[PDB]
DNA sequence: ATATCTAGAGGGATC
DNA sequence: GATCCCTCTAGATAT
């Protein structure tokens, strides 16, 4: 449920230096923190966010006992984020001149998250550190820090100017701050951070060290504080004697804006002065007025119209027996084409929570489907009043979990029976060999995957499925700009959004000559 | 045109559903 | 065309031979043809209620038309099908309906095919709508209508040739004849088909009438492009394509509101005025607001539209990605179909075909940025090449083109609770494999019907036609529990013994 | 109680 | 311009 997040940002002087052509790490960290706080505020999440700055000229922290934990200030205590915090992040916070050890900052964040959560109930405690690791540190309290994280159940995430591992584009896909630029002090900081992440989580902790540019195009900041979906309990039935207790979650479900635009008067900025009403008028002349109680619902049947009252429809409606998840049969996986998937969601089906027998039975079914290369056609009804659907449940096996993925299949009435002219058989639209070779070269040049050497693994150069929806961040930016400066036009779309929405520059550069050949080989004329 | 419906010209003829028929 | 309608005229002979029968169990040709027309009417009402249907009888004693030709009775003119026409036709259905038809319209009189086709042509020309198809279904069971008289037959062939010239498709729906219909005696040179595919004598009647009696209830929406966008390679090589929905969730028709007494459609108007004077609030004196807990953010409607604007409508080719990188379980919304258009950018079809061929050869998909229309945030889509597929009957099962697959964003995927993996022993997997093999069936896309929609159609038909009791639609999505219980047998018990402990439900 | 079903304002296609 | 179709948005409302 509610979670307590502490953002420990680096502010000292070394975080302000910039290589020309590359944005300063201070600005990138500010952008990442702004995105995080924007999402937290404008989604009205109940998570409480703190903000600790280390490296500032001043010193204001609970552990400031004198000649210790200096140049560290707790800018914002644990509370619900508000527009004020966004205002300080965007304008008030300024880079400092001193330096501080990031372990001291981690200890300060520990104390903030410890002696500010008593009384309040928090499901998760998270700390996100933004730093450049260019400052000298002392590894004297490392064991105590690790033990404190382990005992207090506090996560960790590290953000660095350089990725762990052409011109540099912030938020884009491709190379980042050069791997040679990392200095010896930065190397020592990186190795200490890596050892901390290893001792904290394990080998997967290496995946929790991100870069600012790659963080601006991922949801890694919200990964540890997001609330998982609720399960839908049912029973997988094969016949009237076999039943497996299952729980189904929603894997893919398009996210839309939750807050609605409220229509208000332009003079008073209030909504009670504006209301909407509907007037019922006969289609005949003179536009007579009809009240709600004098209208009965009817249906269209050819050229005639038949009255069909709501009570009559409810009595005549197709009655479903209720919630069900029943297997109709098993068919070869090649018979269920991917192009026929319907619906607006994808369900992943596990066994019932902490149920060993159900887990064994479901794993047996999944492995049986996988070995025979078959899928299950199931009848799925969410609720008693829900319209029953027919869908496909195909096995999905990974190195750590197994599940059945359910996608709705079409009914015979959802299929459209148009016919299209054949393209291959056409003698007027047949490309010649030169055009085919040109298109072949173009496809080769614009490849979005790298066939890695020494292993049969395809690396995705443009993994779009990890890119956040740009509309939400754009809307949050516009809303914040309007709230802070309600006298200016909407700002332009941020450059990193365009960078993260565009393919790597290598793809574009490699596809200039082939594209010119395509242009000079395919005459395209826009009809008047 | 082959497979064209008699009721609705320009469309394909819809065959009866049939449902599930085990082998 | 798109706005064009389909015009169908049922030409039913009223000769005495049509009222005979070779067996009491068998239906006489007249009521069989009447049931044919009734099935067509019902299917068209469910599907294509915007089309035109007419019914004409020739060979009757009484005459009714716009020309006053003898022995021609136009029961219905070219008009949209309705329940009243269905009931009027039902008045002649079956036994005692044939008697009513013979009592109110004569039969057994001499006719002339040229006059019949003249009446049909006048019926086609009288109505003022724009139509794509002008079809005639001739219901008869006489091989040579004018076998004895040569002049009338010759005039008939001349008139049929004229109608073919002006665009009237003439079909033939012969009923049962004791001596065999013997097509190609007279009808060969008039029927609009290219040739008599079967030149036999056709002792039987069910040539294609089984297709007509077979009722399939589906809307059958006309073909129309969702958007005529532009596929841009970089910024200059721009081809014109069109987006179609090959699959779309069929919705129940929306109920209409009508007057309580007169039963006439009622128009709905919405108006907004301030609650201080009642003066209508023109959409230029109001603003959009959002209160985020304590602070109100005020934006013009133009600003709210502008903040959603990223790119111009069209598809921006980002690159090419191997098909193996497109995961099956990353389904977001139903995929679309991309087909080239030569009406806007001449030469688009050649480049589209080359791209399709090369993508099929290399098993790649064109990853593009999709903006369906103005002021809409873009998505990332994959154009997967889709080769044309023809079955054994050489019909277009799958059209050639591209399949536009929507790729989910990072926030369209939900994190899921951690679960300890509990694998199964090979014995249990083998038992479940046997169970799976027992219940194997062949799946086709058009195998299941929407029970809700079918029940709604049956209820509407019963209400309109005043049926005593509505027909209950058969739910094919219900598992055949008895059948699979008999098919499995003791496999379920053995599987439960292997997996489920003896104290589990 | 979240979700689903249902119900209303819009943007192109096509006349 | 008018009509139908299809997202999209917003609201209503049983399990």
């Amino acid at each position: 449920n509610k979670a307590a997040v502490v953002l420990c940002m680096d502010v000292g002087f070394t975080m302000s230096n910039s290589i020309p052509g590359i944005e300063s790490p201070f600005e990138q960290a500010k952008k990442v923190i702004t995105m995080f706080v924007q999402r937290q505020v404008f989604a009205e999440n109940k998570d409480e966010i703190a903000l600790v700055l280390f490296g500032t000229d001043g010193t204001d922290n609970p552990l400031s006992g004198g000649d210790q934990y200096q140049n560290i200030t707790v800018h914002r205590h644990l509370m619900l984020p508000d527009f004020d915090l966004l205002e300080d992040i965007e304008s008030k916070i300024q880079p400092g001149s001193q330096q501080a050890d990031f372990l001291d900052a981690l200890i300060v964040s520990m104390d903030v998250i410890q002696h500010e959560t008593i009384g309040k109930k928090f499901e998760k405690r998270h700390i996100e550190i933004f730093t450049d690791l260019s400052s000298r540190f002392s590894k004297s309290q490392l064991d105590i820090i690790i033990h404190s994280l382990k005992k207090c159940d506090i996560s960790l995430q590290f953000f660095l100017p350089f990725s762990l591992g052409g011109p540099f584009r912030l938020g884009g896909h491709g190379p980042s701050f050069p791997l040679k630029g990392i200095t010896e002090q930065q190397k020592e900081g990186l190795e200490i951070v890596k050892m901390v992440m290893i001792s904290l989580e394990g080998e997967d902790g290496l995946d929790e060290i991100y870069s600012f540019s790659e963080s601006l195009r991922k949801l890694c900041v919200f990964k540890k504080i997001e609330r998982h979906s609720i399960h839908w309990p049912c029973r997988l039935t094969i016949g009237s004697n076999l039943s497996i207790r299952i729980a189904a979650y929603k894997s893919i479900l398009q996210e839309r804006v939750k807050k609605t635009w409220t229509v208000v008067d332009a003079k008073t900025l209030k909504k009670e002065d504006i209301q909407k009403e509907t007037v019922y008028c006969l289609n005949d002349d003179d536009e007579t007025e009809v009240l709600k109680e004098d209208i009965i619902q009817g249906f269209r049947y050819g050229s005639d119209i038949v009255p069909f009252s709501k009570v009559d429809e409810e009595q005549m409606k197709y009655k479903s027996e209720g919630k069900c998840f029943s297997v109709l049969g098993f068919c070869k996986s090649s018979q269920v084409q991917r192009r026929f998937f319907m619906g607006n969601q994808v369900l992943k089906v596990f066994a019932a929570r902490d149920d060993e027998a159900a887990a064994v039975a479901l794993s047996s079914l999944i492995h049986a489907l996988d070995d025979l290369d078959m899928v299950a056609i199931v009848r799925y009804a969410y609720d008693k009043r829900a319209n029953p659907q027919v869908g496909v449940a195909f096995p999905h096996i990974k190195h750590n979990y197994e599940c059945l993925v359910y996608v709705q299949l079409p009914f015979m009435e959802d299929l459209r029976q148009y016919m299209f002219s054949s393209l291959k058989n056409s003698k007027k639209y047949a490309p010649t060999e030169a055009q085919l070779n040109a298109v072949d070269a173009l496809i080769d040049s614009m490849s979005l995957a790298k066939k890695d050497e020494k292993t049969d693994t395809l690396e995705d150069l443009f993994p779009t499925t990890k890119i956040p929806n740009p509309r939400f961040q754009r809307l949050f930016q516009c809303l914040l700009h309007r709230a802070l400066h309600p006298r200016e036009p909407l700002p332009p779309i941020q450059q990193h959004i365009w960078n993260m929405l565009n393919p790597p520059a290598e793809v574009t550069t490699k596809s200039q000559i082939p594209l010119s050949k395509i242009k000079t080989l395919f005459p395209l004329i826009e009809a008047k | 045109c082959p497979g064209e419906s008699l009721i609705n010209p320009g469309f394909k003829s819809r065959k009866p559903a049939g449902g599930v028929d085990f082998d | 065309k798109y706005s064009g309608r389909d015009s169908l005229i049922f030409l039913v002979d009223a000769s005495k031979a049509m009222f005979e029968s070779q067996s009491e169990d068998e239906l006489t040709p007249f009521d069989m043809s009447i049931q044919c027309i009734q099935s067509v009417y019902i299917s068209k009402i469910i599907s294509s209620d915007r089309d035109l249907l007419a019914v004409v009888f020739y060979g009757t004693e009484k005459d009714k038309n716009s020309v006053n030709f003898k022995n021609i009775y136009v029961l219905q003119e070219l008009d949209n099908p309705g329940a009243k026409r269905i009931l009027e036709l039902d008045q002649f259905k079956g036994q005692q309906g044939q008697k009513r038809f013979q009592d109110m319209m004569g039969h057994g009189s001499d006719y002339s095919l040229s006059e019949v086709l003249w009446v049909c042509a006048n019926l086609f020309s009288d109505v003022q709508f724009k139509m794509s198809h002008k079809r005639i279904m001739l219901f008869t069971n006489e091989d040579n209508p004018h076998g004895n008289d040569s002049a009338k037959a010759s005039r008939a062939r001349t008139k049929a040739g004229d109608l073919r010239d002006t665009g009237i498709f003439l079909d033939l729906m012969h009923l049962k004849k004791p001596g065999g219909f013997d097509i190609s005696l007279f009808y060969r040179d008039i029927i609009s088909i290219a040739e008599d595919e079967d030149l036999r004598v056709h002792f039987e009647e069910s040539s294609k009438l089984e297709d007509l009696l077979r009722k399939v209830r589906a809307k059958e929406t006309r073909k129309r492009a969702l958007s005529r966008l532009k596929l841009k390679l970089n910024k200059d090589i721009v081809i014109s394509v069109g987006i179609y929905n090959l699959v779309q969730k069929a919705l129940k028709p929306p109920p209409i509101k009508l007057y309580r007494e007169t039963n006439e459609p009622v128009k709905t108007k919405t108006r907004t005025f301030n609650t201080s004077t009642g003066g209508l609030l023109l959409p230029s004196d109001t603003k959009r607001s959002q209160i985020y807990g304590s602070r109100q953010i005020i934006l013009e409607k133009e600003e709210t539209e502008e903040l959603k604007r990223f790119d111009d409508p069209g598809l921006m080719l980002m690159g090419f990605k191997p098909l193996v990188l497109l995961k099956k379980h990353h389904y977001l919304r139903p995929s679309l179909f991309v087909y080239p258009e030569e009406s806007l950018v001449i030469g688009s079809s050649t480049l589209f075909s080359a791209l399709l061929i090369k993508c099929l050869e290399k098993e790649v998909a064109a990853l593009c940025r999709y903006t369906p229309r103005r002021n809409i945030p873009p998505y990332f889509v994959a154009l997967v090449p889709q080769e044309e597929e023809l079955d054994d009957q050489k019909i277009q099962v799958t059209p050639p083109g591209f399949q536009l697959v929507f790729l989910p964003f990072a926030d369209d995927k939900r994190k899921m609770p951690f679960t300890e993996k509990i694998m199964a022993t090979p014995e249990q997997v083998g038992k479940m494999k046997a169970i799976v093999e027992k219940l194997r069936f062949t799946y086709r896309s058009d195998s299941f019907e929407n029970p809700v929609l079918q029940q709604h159609f049956r209820n509407l038909e019963a209400l309109a036609l005043d049926l005593m009791e509505p027909e209950q639609a058969v739910d094919l999505t219900l598992p055949k529990v008895e059948a699979m219980n008999k098919r499995l047998g003791s496999l379920v018990d053995e599987f439960k013994e292997l997996v489920y402990p003896p104290d589990y439900n």
